[PDB]
RNA sequence: GCAGAGGCCCCGGGGGCGAAGGCGGCGCGCAGGCCCCGCCGGACCGGCCUCUGGUGCAGAUCUCGGCAGCAGUAGCCGCUAC
RNA sequence: GGACGCCCUGCGGCCGCUCAAAAGACCUGAACCCGGCCGGCCGCCGGCCCGCCGGCCCCGUCUCGAAACACGGACCGAGGAG
C-alpha cells in the first residue's frame, strides 16, 4: 500500500493526470525498456523515447523493428518507420500506425549530448540507491 | 358454510420458543422441552416455558429473597430462570444450592463463600432433570417502574401517577379540583 | 441420464396469471399485481373476470420444482460446483450457467459424463468446432 | 440542490398542472420535476456511528478469538487449513524484514495454500465500486498477530495477509464479513502475552464458558435423564371411513354377530 | 398517538434553513485529537526539560456536595508561597 | 433498518396505512399539545392530572447544592465496610473497637432506618439521623455520632 | 426484486471460446419473479451469508423527452393585374 | 474518415472498399409510431385444433352507492411521493 497520503489513488484524479499532463511528464510517461545489450552498456532499465531511436515492437499487430520518425505526445503514441496501416491503393501516402511506447523495446538510442548527461545523472542516483539509500 | 364463530373465543398466542439470539438459552430450552416430552413432569413444563419468557417477564431474584424463600427448605435446590443478584444489605447469606440462568459476580462469590453451590441449568439437566428436591422460584414481575405507571392517572379510581412532572393544581389537588 | 420413477406432475393452471387490463394498455406490463381498487371488477371476482393468484393453485410439495424430465435443477457454473451433484444427488440434474464459455462447458460436460450427472443444456454454445 | 431556480406556481385556470413553474412554464422545485429538489434530501446529520458498550466490544473480540481456536469454524470461513500443523498456530519468527523470508515460513507452517488462494483471487469488482476507488477484490486469508517483532515489513506485501499488534486486536480483522474464524498466525511473543493483555483490561472478567450443543446431547443421552424418561402411551389408530354395509368383512369389524 | 405519553421538553428547531448555523457536526473529532496532540508535541519540543504543565494548587471542590474532595486550582496564594520562601516571580 | 420496516411493506397499497376516508393530512388535530382545555380535554384529564395551574411557592434561583441532601439506610451501613474487614468486625463484636463508619466520607449525609443493622456495635458518624435510625442503631449497641 | 458495502465461491467464482444489455422462444414457481436457449451486442458480471438505502409506478389538469390519429385535413381569399 | 469500376447533365445511385466490425458521423439501439413483404380477421377468460360456443361494462378515485350524462387519463419511455 502507499503510505504517502499526499499522493492520490483516486481513479478520477490519476486519470486526469495522465489525460492532462504537462509535456515534461508526458515525455517520461512515454518510456520504453532498453535492450539487454543497452542495459549492460548504460546500466539503466528504461529511457524516455526520442525521435531518432531504433525500436523493436513486441506488440500484436505491427510487431517489427523500426526507427521512430514522429512522437505524438498528445495521443501518447510514437510512429516508427516501416510500420504503417494497409493502403487502399498503391498510389497513396503511407499512414504510420501509431504504436504505444510501452509496447516496444529500444534497440538503439540517439545519444546527443544531453542524453549522455541524462544517462550519467541517472547512473549516479542509481549508484547512491544501490549504496543502501 | 360452517358457523364457527358462535362459541369460539379465538386463538391465543404464546411464546412456543425463546426469541433469544443467545445460543445457550435455545440449547437449554430444547434440552428441557425434550425431557418434558419424554417425561411429562410439571417441573419440566414450567421450566420449558419459563426459558421462553421475555426479560421483562423474568425478573432478578436477590440473594436475600432466595435466603428468605428457602429458609424452611435449605435442602431443596432453588431453581431461578433469571439472574441472582447479591443483596449487600444481607450481611450474612445462608448456604444453599442455587441454579440460575446467570449469577452476578458478587452473588457467585457470596454463595460460594457461604459453602453453597451455584449450579447451572446444564448441571440441573444432568443432575436433577425432572426436578427432584427442587423449587421453581420467581422474582416480582410488577417490580418494573413501567408497570407502576400503567393506567389512567386522573381517573378517580386509578391510584396511578402521571407520566411527567405536570406541576399544576387542576385534577391533582383533589377529587373536586377540576 | 434417467431419474427416480416419481409421481405424475399435475399443474393446476397452465396459463401464467396475467395482470388485469394488461391487454388494453402497453404501459400496464403483464406481471401479476393484486387488484387493489375500490370498484375493481377483478378484486370482486365477478363472473367473466381473469383468475386470481392464490395458494390453492400450489403444486404438490413432492413434485414441485421438478422439471418435465423428472429431475430437479441445480445451476452449476464450475467443475468444483459439480460437487453438489456429486454428493449422491441422484434426484437432481445440472444446468450450466449462461456466462460459462464453450471452453469451460466442454470441461464441465466431461466431468459430468464421468459422474453420470445429466446436463440439461448439453447442446448449448456447441457451434461446430472452435 | 433544486432550489436555486426561481419558480412559483402558475396556478389554477391555465390548463397546466399546479406545480411550481419557472418563467417559460418549465416545471421546477418538485421531486417529480426534472431539476427539482429531492422530496426529502439526504442530510449529513444522519447518525453514522452506532454505540457499543466496552464490555460487549470486549466480548466480541474474545468470542472471535475463541472461534479462531476452532478449526471447524476456521475451515468454514474459507481458509485452507489442511497443512497447518495446529489450530491455534503459534510460530517463532524473529523480526522478518524480507517478504521472501516471510513466505518461506508460511510454506513451512502450511499457511501458503491460503496465501495463494488470496493472490489468485485478485479480480475487478462488479458495479460502480470500480469507479469509486474499490476496483480490485482479493480474498482475505492469514492474519499475523505480533508483539516484540518487526514481522510487519515481511508479511505486509503478502496478498491477503493482515497484521495487528496484540495490544490492539481488531474485531473487523478477527471476523471478516461478520463471520467468526480468521486464520491467525500468532508469533510466540504475541500468543504468550495474550493473557497479560486480558489481565491489563482492568476490571474485566472474561465471559464465563457455557456448555456446547455436543455436551447437551451427551447430557441428554446420560442414563440419569434416560431413567426419568417414561414410555409414551400407544397412539390412536386413525384408519379411514369405509362403507361397512357392503362388505361382509367390513360389517364384521363393527358387527361381528350380524355377519 | 396519546395514551399515557410523557410530554416533550424539546424546543423547536430555530434557524433551520436560514440563519447563524445552529448545527455542530462532530466529524472533525478524530482529526481535532490529532491536531491537538501535534500542538502539544511541538510545544513540548520547544521546551524539552520544562514540563508543559505548571504546578497548580490542591483546592477543595466548591459546594457542600464535593466538600471533602480536592481538585487542581488556578494558582498558589502568596501565603502558601511565603511558607516555601518564594516570590511570585 | 430501512429494509425491515413497515412502510416498505405498504407499497402498492396507495394510502400507505392512513385510510381512504381520512388520509394523512398536515396537522389534523393541531400542532403541539394545543387543545388541552378545549378539543383534547378528554386526554389532558384522562392521563395528565395537574397539567394546568400553579401549585407552590416559587424560588427564583434554586441552589442545587444547598438543596442536595444524600441519604443512607441502617441496612446499607455495613456494605460500606470492606468485605474482608466486615467479617472480623462481626464475630468480635468489640464494644472497645467497633468500626466507625463516617457516611459523609462515602457521600451520604442523613442516616434513615429502612431495614436492620446486624447485631454488632457500630458507631455511625453523620450530619443528621432519623428517629427509628437512632433507635435501631442504639439497640444494636452502636452510638449515633455527628461529624463536622 | 433493485442498487451499493464486508465476506465466501477446495489449486481459487463466471467472461473476446463472448459481460451487461436488447429481441424472440421454452422450462420452473400460487405469484412477485427466476432460469436457460437461439439471435443481436461488444467488457464486464454475479450466487450465497452479513450489512446499508435517494429501493419496485398506470394514474397525480404529474415532470421532461419523443410522438400518433386528426391529415395530405384547416388553411396559404388586405393593399384592382397581369 | 470510405479503394476501384460502372451509370449519371448533374444531384447522386450501384458494385464494393478500409476495418475485427461499419461502428460511416457515429457504442448498445427499446417502447410508442410507421413502411415493404408475409400470414390472419380481429378484445379478455374458459373449452376444444382454433373459429365456434359460453362468460365478460372503464380503470384510478372520493363515495350510502360509479359503466356512469361525476372527475383525471391520446400513446410510449425515463424521473416521480413516509
Amino acid at each position: 500500500m502507499k503510505l504517502n497520503s499526499a499522493v492520490t489513488a483516486s481513479r478520477r484524479k490519476c486519470r486526469k493526470a495522465y489525460f492532462t499532463a504537462n509535456a515534461e511528464t508526458r515525455a517520461k510517461m512515454m518510456s520504453s525498456r532498453l535492450s539487454k545489450e543497452l542495459r549492460a552498456e548504460h546500466k539503466i532499465k528504461t529511457m524516455p523515447i526520442r525521435r531518432g531511436d531504433i525500436v523493436e515492437i513486441f506488440t500484436g499487430g505491427h510487431k517489427g523493428t523500426g526507427k521512430v520518425v514522429e512522437v505524438r505526445r498528445r495521443d501518447y503514441k510514437i510512429c516508427v518507420e516501416g510500420i504503417n496501416q494497409k493502403a487502399r491503393n498503391p498510389e497513396a501516402k503511407p499512414v504510420p500506425y501509431p504504436i504505444h511506447p510501452s509496447n516496444c523495446i529500444i534497440k538503439e538510442l540517439y545519444m546527443n549530448g544531453s542524453r549522455y548527461r541524462a544517462i550519467k545523472r541517472r547512473q549516479e542516483r542509481n549508484a547512491e540507491r544501490l549504496a543502501r539509500i | 358454510g360452517i358457523d364457527l364463530k358462535t362459541g369460539i373465543k379465538k386463538r391465543k398466542v404464546e411464546r412456543k420458543e425463546p426469541k433469544s439470539p443467545n445460543p445457550y438459552i435455545r440449547l437449554l430450552h430444547n434440552a428441557f422441552k425434550v425431557v418434558y416430552e419424554n417425561t411429562g413432569e410439571d417441573f419440566t413444563k414450567v421450566l420449558t416455558k419459563r426459558l421462553c419468557l421475555s426479560k421483562t417477564n423474568r425478573p432478578v431474584l436477590s440473594v436475600s429473597r432466595l435466603a428468605h424463600l428457602m429458609h424452611k427448605r435449605e435442602d431443596k435446590i432453588a431453581v431461578v430462570a433469571s439472574t441472582v443478584t447479591n443483596d449487600e444489605r444481607l450481611v450474612t447469606i445462608p448456604r444453599m444450592t442455587i441454579c440460575a440462568l446467570k449469577f452476578s459476580a458478587t452473588a457467585r462469590s457470596r454463595i460460594e463463600k457461604a459453602g453453597g453451590r451455584c449450579m447451572s441449568f446444564d448441571e440441573l439437566l444432568a443432575e436433577k432433570p425432572t426436578g427432584d428436591n427442587c423449587v421453581l422460584l420467581q422474582g416480582r414481575r410488577s417490580c418494573r417502574a413501567v408497570c407502576k405507571k400503567f393506567g389512567s392517572p386522573g381517573r378517580p379510581n386509578s391510584h396511578v401517577k402521571p407520566k411527567g412532572e405536570h406541576k399544576g393544581r387542576r385534577g391533582a389537588r383533589g377529587r373536586h379540583s377540576w | 441420464i434417467h431419474p427416480l420413477p416419481h409421481k405424475i406432475i399435475i399443474k393446476k393452471r397452465k396459463n401464467k396469471f396475467i395482470r388485469f387490463q394488461s391487454e388494453r394498455f402497453v404501459r400496464v406490463k403483464p406481471s401479476w399485481r393484486k387488484p387493489r381498487g375500490i370498484d375493481s371488477p377483478m378484486r370482486h371476482q365477478y363472473r367473466g373476470q381473469r383468475p386470481m393468484v392464490s395458494i390453492g393453485y400450489g403444486s404438490d410439495k413432492e413434485t414441485r420444482f421438478m422439471l418435465p424430465c423428472g429431475f430437479f435443477k441445480h445451476r452449476i457454473s464450475t467443475v468444483h460446483e459439480l460437487k453438489t451433484l456429486f454428493m449422491n444427488n441422484k434426484t437432481h440434474a445440472a444446468q450450466i450457467a449462461h456466462g460459462v464459455s464453450a471452453r469451460s462447458r466442454k470441461q464441465i460436460l466431461e466431468e459430468a459424463k464421468k459422474m453420470g450427472v445429466r446436463v440439461l443444456n448439453a447442446d448449448a454454445k456447441l457451434r461446430k468446432e472452435e | 440542490a433544486g432550489v436555486q431556480c426561481t419558480a412559483h406556481s402558475w396556478g389554477p385556470g391555465r390548463a397546466v398542472a399546479r406545480l411550481p413553474r419557472k418563467h417559460g412554464g418549465i416545471g421546477a422545485y418538485a421531486n417529480f420535476a426534472r431539476g427539482g429538489h429531492m422530496a426529502h434530501p439526504t442530510t449529513v446529520i444522519r447518525r453514522w456511528c452506532r454505540k457499543v458498550n466496552l464490555n460487549q466490544r470486549r466480548y466480541a473480540v474474545a468470542s472471535a478469538l475463541a472461534a479462531s481456536a476452532n478449526a471447524a469454524l476456521v475451515e468454514a470461513r474459507g481458509h485452507r487449513i489442511a497443512d497447518v500443523p495446529s489450530i491455534p498456530l503459534v510460530v517463532d519468527t524473529d523480526n522478518v524484514t524480507k517478504t521472501k523470508d516471510a513466505l518461506a515460513i508460511i510454506k513451512a507452517v502450511g499457511v501458503l495454500r491460503d496465501v495463494e488462494r488470496c493472490k489468485d483471487s485478485r479480480h475487478i469488482r462488479a458495479g460502480r465500486g470500480k469507479m469509486r476507488n474499490r476496483r480490485y477484490i482479493t480474498r482475505k486469508g492469514p492474519l499475523v498477530i505480533y508483539n516484540t517483532e518487526d514481522v510487519a515489513r515481511g508479511f505486509r506485501n503478502l496478498p491477503g495477509v493482515d497484521l495487528c499488534h496484540v495490544s490492539s486486536i481488531r474485531l473487523l480483522e478477527l471476523a471478516p464479513g461478520s463471520h467468526p474464524g480468521r486464520l491467525i498466525l500468532w508469533t510466540k511473543s504475541a500468543f504468550a502475552s495474550l493473557d497479560d493483555v486480558y489481565a491489563a483490561k482492568q476490571n474485566y472478567t472474561l465471559p464465563r464458558s457455557c456448555i456446547t450443543q455436543t455436551d447437551i446431547e451427551r447430557i441428554l443421552q446420560s442414563d440419569a435423564v434416560q431413567k426419568t424418561f417414561v414410555p409414551k402411551r400407544d397412539p390412536l389408530v386413525i384408519e379411514r371411513k369405509v362403507d361397512p354395509f357392503s362388505s361382509k368383512e367390513a360389517l364384521a369389524r363393527l358387527d361381528p354377530s350380524g355377519t | 398517538m396519546g395514551r399515557n405519553v410523557a410530554f416533550s421538553n424539546m424546543r423547536r428547531y430555530k434557524c433551520t434553513n436560514k440563519g447563524p448555523n445552529l448545527i455542530k457536526n462532530w466529524f472533525n473529532q478524530p482529526a481535532r485529537k490529532i491536531r491537538r496532540r501535534q500542538t502539544r508535541l511541538q510545544k513540548a519540543k520547544a521546551i524539552f526539560p520544562c514540563p508543559l504543565q505548571k504546578l497548580r494548587p490542591s483546592v477543595t471542590r466548591c459546594s457542600q456536595k464535593f466538600n471533602l474532595t480536592q481538585r487542581i486550582g488556578r494558582g498558589f496564594t502568596l501565603r502558601e508561597l511565603q511558607g516555601v520562601g518564594l516570590s511570585a516571580g | 433498518p430501512t429494509r425491515i420496516r413497515k412502510s416498505r411493506k405498504r407499497r402498492g397499497h396507495r394510502q400507505m396505512g392512513y385510510g381512504r376516508v381520512g388520509g394523512h393530512r398536515k396537522h389534523p388535530s393541531g400542532r403541539g399539545k394545543a387543545g388541552g382545555l378545549q378539543h383534547k380535554r378528554t386526554s389532558f384529564d384522562k392521563y395528565h392530572p395537574g397539567y394546568f395551574g400553579k401549585l407552590g411557592m416559587r424560588n427564583y434561583h434554586v441552589r442545587r447544592n444547598i438543596e442536595y441532601n444524600p441519604t443512607i439506610n441502617i441496612d446499607k451501613i455495613w456494605s460500606l465496610i470492606p468485605e474482608e474487614q466486615r467479617d472480623g468486625f462481626l464475630q468480635r463484636k468489640s464494644t472497645t473497637e467497633a468500626p466507625v463508619v463516617d457516611v459523609t466520607r462515602f457521600g451520604f449525609f442523613k442516616v434513615l432506618g429502612r431495614g436492620s443493622l446486624p447485631q454488632c456495635p457500630i458507631i455511625i458518624k453523620a450530619r443528621y439521623f432519623s428517629s427509628d435510625a437512632e433507635k435501631k442503631l442504639r439497640e444494636v449497641g452502636g452510638v449515633p455520632l455527628l461529624v463536622p
